[PDB]
């Protein structure tokens, strides 16, 4: 029912590029920032703006007037293990700028590095919702 | 960001907000998301439209009341239109339900579905999202509910879902208070509202420390959370000027002796300025200020003593005569002493002080008169009498420093008559004059005294002339004319005899 993401280049999944997950109708998604030790002098450490783009922004790894911005990973210190947030795939969001979600689309997530990648190539994510007939 | 008290707010909560939903699976969710700029705040939200029978409750923590008696809760949420959304109408709704409960246990493990309180059905107030299709609006309805009055420790708050899509943003749970005002020199302390919106406190307030409470202060604490126009006045103390709203201390060279409307005066005439604070503007040395005199008064010199003094003696009384002193340093109240000393008789200055029992006419001491006369004399006795200048402050001021006297004989006779006047240099305009000192002066010579009246014309004023000298002028006469002339002698022991009646006429 619940999917877990950790959003580091360190992971096996994000390297390969073409990282993708088949989710459901009012399914879970939570996404993990990269968590370092207070030994970290913060030099090696990781910390990513999170966009939801479309098709051209996923393949030129480009936000501007693409997508939105959803998501910041900006103190990696954290009390509670690393910094958790969570995505309800709902057909129907009660909140006005809530995200909706609709059976048998795709929708595309990328980030981009806040000290950086230089336009070349960046952490993406593809996530494609299965219809009602996969879903029970 | 207003003046009223926080209790509970989403904005404020210590990472999770951590509130009880029933049921917990396909109820209240958790769902959060950031707010613009920077802010983490705990959403929850709950979209069952499509569900026949629907039922949600969401308990909020323990909410303590804090010596509260009216709690004022504002909440934040966002709805859809159930035309604009695909379904079955009734199924979906756009109104919710509020609850409340009051609780004295600090950790309740759970409270009851029944035993709430319900308050009003809320729905979006003025207008809903639906939410549009085209482009995403962020919606502007907050709506603000009371409860009142409160008896227990503290409260729990609920929430109750028909079959709406609802995301409750922001609960803020505060209680309306009146501010610290310090008006009409006196304090006013924080206070809480009644227990209904027509309910007012009466507020009555401690005046600041260097004041003292002429009229009750007293003020009301209206519901909205504003203070009401003062009934009674304050007044600072004695010293203390009622400038800036608080008591404050009169400057160096001020003074404020009685606890008035008015601001501290500056330091009287001859009057030496005190510290920061002062009741009275003390008197410098030399000078000083009586007891039962006011303090509005500058400060006063001591008298000097009167310059001039004419003795007359009698066969067993003596009379005295003075004139106004010279220097009256301010105060009117002057008052004159005789003090006995018999220092007369004999060469020494070492003397024995008049014990027997000496009798005054007019007064003894604190005589108001210009002239003494004393009844009982010892016959053959050489006496000396001392009169003495006294003011109003003179005993508050050091004793004075001289004193006019004059040593006379009881039993010697006054001096005689002049034997000759004779005229040296006689003019139209002057006429000179030069006499003999009496044949029996019976003491020392001190002063003579030449009287001037018209001859052959109608009684004019005679003119008294005092001179020491044996020789004397005229100033200012009219030519052609006859004056007499009498030349009295003065001593200590007393009044005189006229002399040859002189016919002078002008030249």
């Amino acid at each position: 029912d619940r999917y877990a993401v950790y959003w580091n280049s360190s992971n096996p999944r994000f390297q390969r590029g073409d990282y993708h997950i088949d989710v459901c109708i009012n399914d879970y998604l939570d996404v993990f920032c990269p968590h370092y030790e207070d030994s970290v002098p913060e030099d090696k450490t990781e910390r990513y703006v999170l966009y939801m783009v479309n098709f051209d922004g996923y393949s030129a790894c480009d936000h501007t007037s693409k997508g939105f911005k959803r998501w910041e990973c900006n103190r990696p210190h954290s009390p509670n293990g690393p910094l958790k947030f969570s995505e309800k795939f709902q057909l129907f969001t009660p909140f006005s700028l809530g995200f909706e979600f609709r059976p048998g689309r795709e929708y595309f997530y990328i980030s981009s590095a806040i000290p950086d990648n230089g336009r070349r190539s960046c952490l993406k994510l593809k996530v494609f919702v299965r219809p009602t007939n996969s879903c029970m | 960001p207003a003046n009223e008290v926080t209790l509970l707010d989403s904005r404020s909560v210590q990472g999770e907000l951590g509130w009880i939903a029933s049921p917990l699976e396909g109820g209240w969710e958790e769902v959060s998301i950031m707010d613009e700029k920077n802010t983490p705040i705990r959403t929850y939200q709950v979209c069952n439209v499509m569900e026949p029978s629907q039922n949600n409750w969401l308990r909020t923590d323990w909410i303590t009341r804090e010596g509260a008696q009216r709690v004022y809760i504002e909440i934040k949420f966002t709805l859809r239109d159930c035309n604009s959304l695909p379904g079955v109408m009734g199924t979906c709704k756009e109104t919710f339900n509020l609850y409340y409960y009051e609780s004295d246990n600090d950790k309740e493990r759970f409270i009851r579905e029944n035993q709430f309180v319900k308050i009003d059905t809320i729905a979006a107030d003025e207008s809903f999202t639906q939410v549009d299709i085209g482009d995403r609006i962020m919606k502007l309805n907050t709506e603000i509910r009371d409860v009142g009055p409160l008896s227990k420790k503290g409260f729990y708050l609920a929430f109750q879902d028909v079959g709406a899509c609802i995301a409750l943003v922001s609960v803020r749970v505060f209680y309306k208070k009146c501010p610290l005002t310090v008006r009409n020199l006196a304090q006013f302390p924080d206070t809480i509202t009644g227990a209904d919106t027509s309910s007012l406190v009466e507020v009555r307030g401690s005046c600041v420390n260097n004041s003292e409470e002429k009229d009750v202060p007293k003020m009301y604490c209206g519901a909205d959370g504003e203070w009401l126009v003062p009934i009674g006045n304050c007044l600072c103390n004695a010293g203390h000027e009622e400038r800036s709203g608080e008591c404050q201390a009169c400057k160096i060279g001020y003074y404020k002796a009685l606890s008035t409307d008015a601001t501290c005066a500056k330091c009287p005439p001859h009057s030496y300025s005190v510290w920061e604070g002062a009741t009275s503007c003390t008197c410098d040395r030399g000078f000083f200020r009586a007891d039962n005199d006011a303090a509005s008064m500058p400060c006063t010199r001591p008298p000097s003593a009167p310059l001039n003094l004419i003795s007359n003696v009698n066969e067993t009384s003596v009379n005295l005569e003075w004139s106004s002193p010279q220097n009256t340093g301010g105060r009117q109240d002057i008052s004159y002493n005789v003090v006995c000393k018999k220092c007369g008789a004999g060469d020494p200055s070492k003397c024995r002080p008049c014990g027997s029992g000496v009798h005054y006419t007019p007064q003894q001491n604190g005589l108001k008169t210009t002239k003494v006369s004393i009844t009982d004399l010892l016959a053959h006795t050489n006496y000396t009498f001392e009169i003495w200048a006294v003011n109003g402050v003179s005993k508050y001021n050091p004793n004075p420093d001289q004193s006019v006297s004059v040593t006379v004989t009881t039993n010697q006779a006054a001096p005689s008559s002049i034997a000759l006047v004779q005229a040296k240099e006689v003019t139209r305009y002057s006429v000179a004059l030069a006499w003999l000192e009496p044949d029996r002066p019976n003491g020392v010579i001190l002063e003579y005294e030449v009287k001037y009246y018209e001859k052959d014309q109608n009684e004019r004023s005679y003119r008294i002339v005092r001179t020491a000298a044996r020789n004397t002028d005229i100033k200012g006469l009219n030519p052609l004319t006859s004056y007499v002339f009498h030349v009295r002698a003065r001593t200590a022991a007393g009044y005189g005899d006229f002399s040859e009646p002189l016919e002078v006429t002008t030249n």
